[PDB]
């Protein structure tokens, strides 16, 4: 039934690209660098790091999503 | 005050740095460094060059005039005789 009616309510839509210029995506590149923004009226310090990951199409992150599980997220309400 | 945690207290200022694996380290040091050390010297050069130009010539004169004063002098023999 969605098949038949996505026929009828999607099917004008325009699938001929100009030329076929696909828009490739061109890779991304990664830089360690820092930036520090420093107000001392704010509450509580807030940073964030990071490292280059695997892209969203390779076997490894999987192994990086038990590593994750092992370092664990906390909170202060936690009752544990 | 004697710890990072406070020391001072600043407000509305950022920074950007990169890694030192990331960039040159001996970046524009033929087009822009040496013309930042000549601009150093031009600028600091008669504060203190001109002094001790002054010592060298007061060097000079001095042991010039020491050894002129060994010499013999004439006038002491003409007389003499
Ligand atoms: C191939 C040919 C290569 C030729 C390379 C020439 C350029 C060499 C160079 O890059 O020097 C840095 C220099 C840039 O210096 P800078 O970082 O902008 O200013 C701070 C200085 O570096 C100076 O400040 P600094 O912090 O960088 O280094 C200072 C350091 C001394 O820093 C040194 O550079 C010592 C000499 C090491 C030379 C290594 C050259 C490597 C290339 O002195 C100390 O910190 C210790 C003092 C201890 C005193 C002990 C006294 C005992 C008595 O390069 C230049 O652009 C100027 C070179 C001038 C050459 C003139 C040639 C005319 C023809």
């Amino acid at each position: 039934q969605l098949l038949d009616l996505a026929q009828k309510h999607l099917g004008g839509i325009p699938w001929t690209y100009a030329e076929d210029a696909v828009p490739t995506l061109t890779p991304c590149r990664f830089t360690g660098s820092e930036i520090r923004h420093r107000d001392d009226a704010l509450p509580f310090a807030h940073v964030a790091i990071a490292v280059e990951g695997p892209g969203w199409a390779s076997p490894d992150n999987v192994a990086l999503q038990v590593a994750n599980a092992i370092i664990g997220h906390y909170d202060c309400t936690y009752g544990g | 005050g004697r710890e990072f945690g406070n020391l001072t207290r600043m407000r509305h200022v950022i920074s950007y740095s990169l890694s030192p694996f990331e960039q040159r380290a001996y970046p524009h040091v033929f087009t822009k460094g040496i013309p930042n050390v000549l601009r150093r010297i031009r600028e600091s050069f008669f504060r203190v060059v001109p002094q001790f130009v002054v010592f060298y010539l007061i060097y000079t004169w001095g042991t010039e005039e020491f050894e002129r004063s060994k010499r013999k002098n004439p006038a002491a023999y003409e007389n003499d005789k």
